[PDB]
Order: structure tokens, then sequence, then C-alpha cells
């Protein structure tokens, strides 16, 4: 598999093939890291993560 | 939930519960944000007046994570028909915001193209609720979850005694007596990716519960992502 098909393009969350090159985006309550691949929580208890805290 | 496991502290924090005029829960839900809750459209004709309770795991004992919210604006899909249960989706805008905490958290709304290729191609999903533990049984006093596999659409159509529309998908087992049931209706079907859970389905209907050669039918939330996005403004 190729790009977003191969290991989600190395994105934490959403992957879209924007000119072959992989461009990642995050869900609401997250922000894209400087690497452009990771999703960083804005505050406590962001969407999707189990609140074992 | 027929069979399955129970939600431990923080495992199913997106679970909402619609309670009627007599304190009793009748339907399930999904927390999308602090103002919005996702539910099935058919839950609106269950009772004339209802509210939403968050952070509940035991209907009998007051937990401490429990909080009740009043529904302000009810949004139903203007093409929902109760004869086919097509477009079985509804949005609830609450009067007051939700405080996120232990047992109380939203579930991420996915992007349409990604979810179809990434989340829908996963092996299993998770359904949760306070529904019936047996087809003929009664509502569960405890919050329960179940790992439900995605069922091939071709086999999904052949098993059903009713129409399976583009806005629906099958999930569950062929014979193994484990399924969602009445009460779980409108509840969350989430899919895990990199230890993050995304909304994929709404508990809609099934020919009884846990019957051999029958599956759980879920509202394909991905076909309504633009519709929900429009709702989350006013
Ligand atoms: C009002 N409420 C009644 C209970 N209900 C049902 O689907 C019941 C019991 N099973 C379930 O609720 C579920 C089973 C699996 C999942 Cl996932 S939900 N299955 S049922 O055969 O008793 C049933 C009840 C009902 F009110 C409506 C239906 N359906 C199914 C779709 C076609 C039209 C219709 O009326 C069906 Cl099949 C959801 C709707
Ligand atoms: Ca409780």
């Amino acid at each position: 598999r190729k790009l977003c098909s191969l290991d989600n393009g190395d994105c934490d969350q959403f992957c879209h093939e924007e000119q072959n090159s992989v461009v990642c985006s995050c869900a609401r309550g997250y922000t894209l890291a400087d690497n452009g691949k990771a999703c960083i929580p804005t505050g406590p208890y962001p969407c999707g993560k189990q609140t074992l805290e | 939930i027929v069979g399955g496991q129970e939600c431990k502290d923080g495992e199913c924090p997106w679970q909402a519960l619609l309670i009627n005029e007599e304190n009793e829960g009748f339907c399930g839900g999904t927390i999308l944000s602090e103002f919005y809750i996702l539910t099935a459209a058919h839950c609106l004709y269950q009772a004339k007046r209802f509210k939403v309770r968050v952070g509940d795991r035991n209907t009998e004992q007051e937990e401490g994570g429990e909080a009740v919210h009043e529904v302000e604006v009810v949004i139903k899909h203007n093409r929902f028909t109760k004869e086919t249960y097509d477009f079985d989706i509804a949005v609830l805008r609450l009067k007051t915001p939700i405080t996120f905490r232990m047992n109380v958290a939203p579930a991420c709304l996915p992007e349409r193209d990604w979810a179809e290729s990434t989340l829908m191609t996963q092996k299993t999903g998770i359904v949760s609720g306070f529904g019936r533990t047996h087809e003929k049984g009664r509502q569960s006093t405890r919050l329960k979850m179940l790992e439900v596999p995605y069922v091939d659409r071709n086999s999904c159509k052949l098993s059903s005694s009713f129409i399976i529309t583009q806005n629906m998908f099958c999930a569950g087992y062929d014979t193994k007596q484990e399924d969602a049931c009445q009460g779980d209706s409108g509840g969350p079907h989430v899919t895990r990716f990199k230890d993050t859970y995304f909304v994929t389905g709404i508990v809609s209907w099934g020919e009884g519960c846990a019957r051999k050669g029958k599956y759980g039918i879920y509202t394909k939330v991905t076909a309504f992502l633009k519709w929900i996005d429009r709702s989350m403004k006013t």
C-alpha cells in the first residue's frame, strides 16, 4: 500500500493525500504538532481518549 | 447489551442517557461536544418530554459523575421515516454546557473519506448502553459494552427481513448470542484507531436481539457528517 494507505501516512488521526505528500489533520479539541503528524490535546479530557484519570 | 463486558471508570465516557418524565432511561446517546448529543431519530417518539444524563454507570445508585441536562433545541432529520427507520439520526442541543471529567467526555467526529477507508476497514467496533440483557429481558442497571465485528454488506442484506439502505451498516455475530438491544437504541458505536475512539454508528434496530442469522443494524454516521456539522453552530 501507498501513502495514507500505508500506516495512515504516519498521522495520529485524519489522513488525506494532498499532492501525493501526506497531510494530517486533527479532531476538535486537538492541535497539530510541529511535525505535522501528531495530535496534541488542547485541555483535559479531549475527545476519543478513555478517561482513566 | 446482551452479554459483553461492563464499562469500567473512564472506559465509555461518551455514553449519554435519555431519561423520561419518570426519571427512567429509555434511550442511549453519544456526547459530541459540551453542547451537543447524538441520538437516533426514533427515540423522540418514545416519550413526550426528556432530559440527558451524563456520567452514569448504575441506574440505581447515585455515582458522583452523574449530571442532568435539559434539551433546548431538538434537531431531527427531515427525511426520517419510521416504517424503514431510514435516516435514523437526531441532534440534541443542550441548555447548559457539559463539564468533561472522569466518566464524562466527548467522542470525536471523523472525516468522511478517512473513516470509510480506515475505520470501516477495521475488524471490530464497540457498542455500549443501559439496554436489555436478553431479548425478552429488562434494562440493565449497569453500563455495558460489547466488541462487535463489522459485517460484510453483502451478507448483511441477505440476513435482513427488511431494507438495508445506504445510510445503514451491519455489525455483530452470526450465531454467538451477543448483541445490542432495546434501551441501547440511539447509543454509541465507536471504532478505535491508535487508542482514540471515533463515532462510526448509532444504535438503530435489529430483528429482536442476539438471534441466530441476524445482526445489529446501525445508522451510518459517516453519511451524515456534513449534516451534524451544520447543526453544531446554532
Ligand atoms: C421502538 N424500538 C423497539 C425495539 N427495537 C428493535 O429493534 C427491537 C429489539 N431490538 C433492538 O432494539 C436492537 C437489536 C440490535 C440492535 Cl443494534 S438494536 N426489534 S423489533 O423486531 O422488536 C422492532 C421493533 C420496532 F419498534 C421496530 C422494528 N422495525 C425494524 C426496522 C423495520 C421497521 C420496524 O418497525 C423492529 Cl424490527 C428498536 C425500536
Ligand atoms: Ca449512577
